[PDB]
């Protein structure tokens, strides 16, 4: 069956290096012209570079020309992207997709077509070293119905924390939010379940975070204070 | 009597650059060597093994297209001898050379108007190539006496280099198309040569 | 360097029922064979994209038939003509002319319901946020239909920007609502001067925009 893998993820201080590989197989490698196209963090698509049937170059993005390079391997089934002189904004996925029509078979030889896509991998830039999470609560307001309690992940870096509550048991009623992104790279989230008012002064509710990098599982006791 | 796809390699829409140059197979077909000699298109058709008059009666065990662009000038260090520097970076020629080498101007197509990019020629390697070797890698190399720890001073260059290929240039930097035919009669039954 | 754009930029589908998407470009794309080099990709969530039409109309390999493409010049249709529980997700249109090429902004199709109201909260600084000199504040908005709502943090009629940001969750499976919230950071050195601090959220569902307020030194 076709198989499209990608490698070369992992982070990278700006201003250097990266060679992304992305391998094939299960078709005749030399009848189909393959593209890299890159995928912001929750954002669209965007079209980056791409290489024809006979290793040649169709132009790479207006944002990006002038570092990134693209080579081809027909011998060993391979596509490499080099990349250099990174910044903060070249930070997303990067998947490897195939065209449709293989050449000569019908004006022009063809260049549409993105059908199969491999799982990209997960390139990410910042100069930050790792630094533990910060928990805060949020009390409930203290105001009619059901009340909403929470506790909020501040400074962390880098993902993915996970945060359960009640140890693991409740479920029917939590949120929580996408890891947004600050101003000095140390990322933020929150987490907020909505309980019964009336069972907010008596009863126990505890949130607990785990981050794996940092190795820790702290507990939280979140209780209305006045 | 079923043709061989020349066309597939002559009217490409797209050519590879000369340090990642595009190695083709061709085997199992009745090649016609006719068009490719009587054509009023090229402006240089050499032959050093065989003289062009005479390849409707050899068989080949097997046969390689390479195609690439190059500068309208160095165009004169493709072949056996006559050494320089992309002969001598990018490819070198064997010197027992049995082929053809074809090129021709494509000032209109492979040129930009304001500058283009999807060209780039090797520069600044450790040694001199071997015959038909292919270094697609990059990796920053070092001018002199200084560790190279990633980064680009008066000790580590990049070593691709860019070129312009602007359409108003003289004849002697407009791209020329360049396809070596590289013949092989190993040991093997014969099976592609003309009618 | 051709820009395309889409309409309508954000459309509730119920299961049942065609629907229809346009993609408009700046350059019209019938080349000299007479094929429009548009193509329509589709993207599930969670999952890597997949194609659904390629060279204009001519319908992609291993997808149903209740898809059409329709169009030409520079102006083009997409028509599900019987949308099910497996249609949602976002859709792009991509072109292949002109190099580089380009993608839409992308048309987030999703299962529509009865509208909502969102109900409101909001989160002071604790007093671990007292000997740390940042301070945070949260507004919460959850259970709300459509997508579409927005908030103002202000600080006695002095709004502020720039420094609140927001982030906004996935559909809930079940009853197909939305949840936001809204985070306002700042120093030690403004928090404790400035006395009530509000929230406040517009929405379709409110006959008007809803401020919640809190007053320091209780
Ligand atoms: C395509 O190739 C064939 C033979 O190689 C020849 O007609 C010519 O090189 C090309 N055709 C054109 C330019 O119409």
């Amino acid at each position: 069956q076709v198989q499209l893998l990608e490698s070369g993820g992992g982070l990278v201080q700006p201003g250097r290096s990266l060679r992304l590989s992305c391998a094939a197989s299960g078709f005749t490698f030399d009848d189909y012209a393959m593209h890299w196209v890159r995928q912001a963090p929750g954002k669209g698509l965007e079209w980056v570079s791409g290489v024809s049937w006979n290793s040649g170059t169709i132009g790479y993005a207006d944002s990006v020309k002038g570092r990134f390079t693209i080579s081809r391997d027909n011998a060993k089934n391979s596509l490499y992207l080099h990349m250099r002189s990174l910044r903060a904004e070249d930070t997303a996925l990067y998947y490897c997709a195939k065209a449709v029509e293989m050449v000569r078979g019908l004006g022009a030889d063809p260049e549409y077509g993105m059908d199969v896509w491999g799982q990209g991998t997960t390139v990410t830039v910042s100069s930050a070293s790792t630094k533990g999470p910060s928990v805060f609560p949020l009390a409930p307001s203290s105001k009619g119905g059901t009340a909403a309690l929470g506790c909020l992940v501040k400074d962390y870096f880098p993902e993915p924390v996970t945060v359960s509550w009640n140890s693991g048991a409740l479920t029917s009623g939590v949120h929580t939010f996408p890891a947004v992104l600050q101003s000095s790279g140390l990322y933020s989230l929150s987490s907020v379940v909505t309980v019964p008012s009336s069972s907010l002064g008596t009863q126990t509710y505890i949130c607990n975070v785990n981050h794996k990098p940092s190795n820790t599982k702290v507990d939280k006791k979140v209780e209305p204070k006045s | 009597t079923n043709l061989c796809p020349f066309g597939e390699v002559f009217n490409a829409t797209r050519f590879a650059s000369v340090y990642a140059w595009n190695r083709k197979r061709i085997s199992n077909c009745v090649a016609d060597y006719s068009v490719l000699y009587n054509s009023a298109s090229f402006s240089t058709f050499k032959c050093y093994g065989v003289s062009p008059t005479k390849l409707n009666d050899l068989c080949f065990t097997n046969v390689y297209a390479d195609s690439f662009v190059i500068r309208g000038d160095e165009v004169r260090q493709i072949a056996p001898g006559q050494t320089g520097k992309i002969a001598d970076y990018n490819y070198k020629l064997p010197d027992d050379f049995t082929g053809c080498v074809i090129a021709w101007n494509s000032n209109n197509l492979d040129s930009k108007v304001g500058g283009n990019y999807n060209y780039l020629y090797r520069l600044f390697r450790k040694s001199n190539l071997k015959p038909f070797e292919r270094d697609i890698s990059t990796e920053i190399y070092q001018a002199g006496s200084t560790p190279c720890n990633g980064v680009e001073g008066f000790n580590c260059y990049f070593p691709l280099q860019s070129y312009g290929f602007q359409p108003t240039n003289g004849v002697g930097y407009q791209p020329y198309r360049v396809v070596v035919l590289s013949f092989e009669l190993l040991h093997a039954p014969a099976t592609v040569c003309g009618p | 360097d051709i820009v395309m754009t889409q309409s309508p930029l954000s459309l509730p589908v119920t299961p049942g029922e065609p629907a229809s998407i346009s993609c408009r470009s700046s350059q019209s794309l019938l080349h000299s064979n007479g094929y429009n080099y548009l193509d329509w990709y589709l993207q599930k969530p969670g999952q890597s994209p997949q194609l659904l039409i390629y060279l204009g109309s001519n319908r992609a390999s291993g997808v149903p038939d209740r898809f059409s493409g329709s169009g030409s010049g520079t102006d083009f249709t997409l028509k599900i003509s019987r949308v099910e529980a497996e249609d949602v997700g976002v859709y792009y249109c991509m072109q292949a002319l002109q190099t580089p090429f380009t993608f839409g902004p992308g048309t987030k199709v999703d299962i529509k319901r009865t509208v909502a109201a969102p109900s409101v909260f909001i989160f002071p600084p604790s007093d671990e946020q007292l000997k740390s000199g940042t301070a945070s504040v949260v507004c919460l908005l959850n259970n709300f239909y459509p997508r579409e709502a927005k908030v103002q943090w202000k600080v006695d009629n002095a709004l502020q920007s720039g420094n609140s940001q927001e982030s906004v969750t996935e559909q809930d499976s079940k009853d197909s609502t939305y949840s936001l919230s809204s985070t306002l950071t700042l120093s030690k050195a403004d928090y404790e001067k400035h006395k009530v601090y509000a929230c406040e959220v517009t929405h379709q569902g409110l006959s008007s925009p809803v401020t919640k307020s809190f007053n320091r030194g209780e």
